[PDB]
């Protein structure tokens, strides 16, 4: 049994989304009491009036908010027998693999949340290899919908292709029967271009999710439902508690075949121009976040209706939809076939809250706890060791406490090619 | 592209590259400082005797004393063709701001860590002092780095002992909570945002873990060609000043005071940028610091590269096997002494039935009585008394205790003397002198010496701040190693005595004796002698 | 209560001084001899017994 | 029961020797005037 120390490297992962995601580290002493939640305001939008005499028509002020929280640690608890040579040999490389897999988990979570809470939906009835320049059509459609909704894009924008569609775009470029700079680069290297159709970062991502086709058919809205932009409401005790601005619960005829991340659109309901409040030509698109009960769902953009009459003027100033729900309108699905998702977002749409685990405290005697920088992603965790003789072993645990948060689900998007059938 | 991720990638590359040397060095430190039983699961077992019979700490102490009895410091000397006293001012400043306790302590700690673990490091910093400034309301001082093997992560692509070809270095600052608030206050940080950074992951002695705070400083050096301005000195000469140092502060104050620009050149020079970093974000981005070199000076013991991988060793790494064996054998023998039945007689109960008070150890009886007859077997069968054989230390244990002690005795002999270690300390001291000279040219006030006096040429700005002006003719003195002196007067006294020890009893002997009297300290008797020697020298011309 | 001077008025003297991992350790001369001295005391007491 | 416990010291003579060795070489402060200061800038402070 001759053996060597040269390791056969087998896998190599790349995590671009977790790099592009901004990381937030709020104070732990306050986060302990605030229940791991912290609230942020939302850019104010104001109403306006016309005319000279406007007595008793003075409005108030209304400033909305969102909440960012965090989940549970992500560990690599494993146990080390002190006599097994095959355990003595692989321990440090197991630590290295732990770091790599923790980073992979982080960026997979980022991708899944971005794909499952992206309100903007750009579908196509045919694949990206079908026509010429249809990859550019996808990227430009994403750019156009962002521009028309007048969303903030000051920090930047990003479009992540899956490898299938990246190769399709490269094929589209090299089939051009000419060779200048773009096709020559797409031939010599696979890269289509760094910027495409106004996006300043077009990348390929090896772990974008595949969005399963929904089984929903013939679902309609039960009752007219008007949603009102509020910053807080009274609870049962009279205490005023805050409201997330990124959710609305809609009561439908039947929520069967609807799951988290499905993309829907209500017939007749149209987008708005946000700031200017001018209707667009494109149906508003929503993403169902949670299917609560068997007749309710929770869609991530709140459908505030411009034509709504029960809204105060400062509340109407937040309308992102031309008309409300009408007790019969048909909610039609948008993902009607299985297809991997290309995902675009403005760089300020997703953040990564992170917290420390103070296991180095004097409370935890016997354990040795040190810090442990996760590479690739910009995160810190703990590395804790505690020996044992109830089994004559030792326990090693690498823990990481973070949480991804989509602060602007309306600035995230999903590109769905081949949405026929 | 991202600054945090580029810095982090460099840091993890270096941290992984130096993984083996750092862990071996940390093991050396723990072995020679805390405990000689490097076991982490032996704290959870049932207890056996574990002795510590040290035979390497005396050798470490002897080496430390030997290398402390021979201080070494920088010594600036004029170049070839330069003025004979071009090192006077620089040497004066160095002796002024390196005489403090912090400098000597930093060097001593680096030396002790060089002897034990094989690597040490200290740092040079600049601060603003209002009461006793060396020059330009500023001081340059020296600080230690504790556990350099784990706290200084040099650039991995360095093939030089002093790390002058390293392009970056990350220094890990560890400090208590209160120290963290002071650090945040001083560097304009958010004291509520508690920082974090990677520190070595271990298993041994969990009681060494302090609830502390880690941060990092990433030093990066960039060599580029920047613009210099060729002026005409209103007093005399054509001095040269860099663009970046007077870009806005005194750029036209120069002209107002009377500097008429002559020519503009591009000169290649190095600049150093410091960044304060945590694991998840960058707190300070690219703060330019003084000097052309990274302010961290490493000291190495037995240093080399085996296969594109660094190895550095002290004097302790090589005796751990013998000393651990000696500890184990001594503990085994102590167990033999304690837990073993002693030499006592073997008795059937019927031999001494009824006589048991004679055999309990009292001396009230003249003899011992044994029973003779058995009711059934007639008589007691005859067989000599057996005794439990006395405990003994096995020949194997004795032989290996002697052999292991001898092995440690042979191995723990640095050199034949500490010449190579002192030479490595001198290498680090020349690097220290070079770094200090660079920082001095960058921040201090260097008065040029003319043969027509010291011409201190500076000018102020509109914000009442004075901007230093130093010509490019600055490297007129090179670095050497000599004895450690507390001031230039002590240095002059030493030079005079060294000359006097060799000059015979002619006229130069009288001359040097009068000079030695002149350069003496002041009381009353030495004042009288100094005045007499002054009069003698003046009257002799 | 403001006191005279700029420095804290306590002067510490150390023997063998250093750090290990953000942990200060100082040592005199009796620390290492304890094991052998205790063994010698125990063995002489055993012999007296 | 109470067993014999002797104290056969071999480290106290060493400690005594080292303390005597340190006592035989007293050390005090010594103020020396700086570079360029008046040559008797430290006699007042030294005397006090």
């Amino acid at each position: 049994t001759l053996a060597v120390d040269e390791i056969i490297e087998t896998i190599s992962a790349i995590t671009p989304m977790a790099q592009k995601a901004k990381k937030y580290t709020p104070p732990a002493a306050s986060m302990q009491r605030s229940s791991n939640t912290i609230w942020m305001p939302v850019e104010q939008e104001s109403p306006t009036q016309e005319g000279w005499d406007l007595t008793d028509k003075a409005t108030g002020l209304l400033e909305l908010n969102v909440a960012v929280n965090m989940g549970e640690p992500d560990n690599d608890f494993f146990q080390l027998r002190a006599d097994d040579l095959r355990d003595e040999t692989a321990y440090r490389r197991r630590i290295q693999s732990a770091a790599r897999k923790l980073a992979n988990n982080v960026e997979l979570k980022v991708a899944n949340m971005a794909a499952e809470m992206g309100s903007l939906v750009i579908t196509s009835p045919d694949a990206i290899g079908t026509n010429t320049a249809d990859a550019w059509n996808f990227v430009a459609d994403a750019e156009e919908i962002m521009f028309s909704r007048e969303l903030n894009r000051d920090m930047g924008t990003s479009y992540f292709f899956n490898p299938q569609d990246y190769k399709k775009a490269g094929y589209d470029l090299t089939k051009r029967d000419i060779f200048g700079r773009i096709p020559e680069e797409a031939y010599r290297d696979g890269t289509i271009q760094r910027q495409v159709a106004g996006f300043d970062d077009v990348l390929r991502s090896p772990k974008l999710p595949v969005l399963t086709k929904s089984t929903a058919t013939g679902i309609t809205v039960s009752g007219a439902q008007s949603f009102k932009p509020v910053a807080w409401q009274l609870d049962n005790d009279g205490n005023k508690v805050n409201v997330d601005n990124r959710f609305a619960t809609v009561t439908l005829s039947a929520t069967t075949g609807m799951k988290r991340g499905d993309k829907i659109s209500f017939a007749g309901v149209k987008f708005l121009g946000q700031m200017a409040k001018n209707v667009l030509a494109q149906d508003a698109t929503f993403s169902v976040v949670r299917v609560v009960d068997g007749t309710h769902v929770e869609i991530t953009p709140k459908p505030v209706a411009l034509d709504d009459v029960s809204l105060s003027p400062e509340q109407r100033a937040y309308a992102n939809v031309n008309t409300s729900l009408a007790d019969a309108m048909a909610v039609n699905i948008l993902n009607v076939k299985d297809a991997r998702t290309n995902v675009f977002w403005a760089d300020d749409a997703i953040r990564i809250v992170s917290q420390p685990i103070p296991a180095n405290h004097e409370l935890f005697a016997g354990m040795k706890t040190t810090s442990f920088s996760i590479p690739d992603v910009g995160l810190n965790g703990i590395f804790a060791t505690q020996g044992d003789i109830s089994t004559l072993s030792g326990l090693c645990r690498i823990a990481l406490w973070y949480g991804v948060n989509a602060t602007r689900p309306e600035a995230i998007g999903v590109g769905l090619p081949g949405q026929t059938a | 592209e991202n600054r945090l991720e580029s810095i982090l990638s460099r840091f993890d590359a270096d941290w992984t590259a130096s993984d083996e040397a750092r862990r071996e060095a940390k093991n050396d430190l723990f072995f020679s400082r805390v405990s000689q039983w490097d076991d982490w699961l032996s704290q959870y077992t049932t207890l056996q005797y574990r002795g510590q019979f040290d035979v390497v700490r005396p050798v470490v102490r002897k080496l430390v004393s030997e290398m402390r009895q021979n201080p070494i410091d920088v010594l600036y000397r004029p170049k070839d063709g330069a003025r004979p006293d071009a090192a006077d001012v620089l040497m004066g400043m160095y002796r002024t701001d390196m005489r403090h306790n912090t400098a000597k302590i930093a060097v001593n700690i680096a030396v002790r860590e060089q002897i034990e673990a094989g690597v040490g490091a200290w740092r040079l910093v600049t601060d603003y002092e209002d009461q006793s400034p060396t020059s330009n309301n500023q001081v340059i001082r020296r600080e230690p780095i504790h556990s350099a093997c784990s706290h200084v992560i040099w650039d991995s692509n360095s093939k030089l002992m002093d790390k002058s070809d390293a392009r970056h270095c990350t220094v890990i600052h560890s400090m208590s909570q209160n120290g963290w608030e002071d650090f945040a206050e001083k560097y304009d940080l958010d004291a509520d945002d508690i920082p974090s950074f990677q520190n070595p992951n271990d298993w041994v002695f969990p009681w060494l873990t302090q609830d502390t705070i880690q941060i990092a400083e990433f030093y990066e050096v960039v060599e580029k060609k920047e613009t210099a301005f060729i002026y005409q000195d209103p007093v005399t000469g054509e001095p040269v000043s860099y663009f970046k140092r007077d870009i806005k502060d005194v750029i036209d104050d120069l002209a107002d005071s009377g500097f008429i620009k002559i020519a503009e050149r591009q000169i290649k020079r190095r600049r150093v940028y410091k960044s304060i970093i945590t694991c998840t974000a960058v707190l300070k981005d690219k703060q330019l610091i003084a000097g052309e070199h990274i302010p961290i000076v490493p000291v190495f013991g037995e240093w080399g590269f085996v296969e594109d991988k660094e190895v550095y060793e002290g004097v302790v790494r090589l005796t751990k096997d013998g000393q651990r064996l000696r500890n184990m054998i001594m503990s085994f023998n102590a167990d033999i002494v304690a837990r073993t039945p002693k030499k006592k007689p073997f008795f059937w109960p019927e031999q001494i039935a009824g006589f048991e008070h004679m055999y309990d150890g009292n001396d009230d009886y003249p003899y011992y009585l044994l029973n003779r007859t058995d009711e059934n077997s007639g008589d007691l069968p005859t067989q000599p008394l057996a005794y439990y054989e006395n405990p003994e230390v096995p020949q194997a244990n004795a032989y290996m205790l002697e052999a292991a002690t001898s092995a440690v005795k042979e191995v723990a002999t640095l050199g034949v003397e500490t010449y190579v270690f002192q030479d490595n300390l001198a290498t680090a001291m020349r690097r220290d002198g070079e770094i200090y000279q660079s920082i001095v040219n960058d921040i201090y006030d260097v008065p040029r010496n003319v043969t027509i006096l010291m011409a201190e040429v500076v000018d102020l700005a509109t914000g009442e701040k004075q901007v230093l002006n130093d010509i490019r003719g600055r490297y007129e003195c090179y670095t050497d190693v000599g004895p450690s002196f507390q001031s230039m007067k002590q240095q002059n006294r030493a030079e005079i005595l060294e000359l006097l020890g060799k000059t015979p009893q002619g006229t130069p002997e009288y001359q040097l004796l009068l000079l030695q009297y002149f350069t003496l300290l002041d009381g009353k008797g030495v004042e009288m002698m100094r005045d007499y020697a002054n009069k003698q020298l003046i009257q002799m011309g």
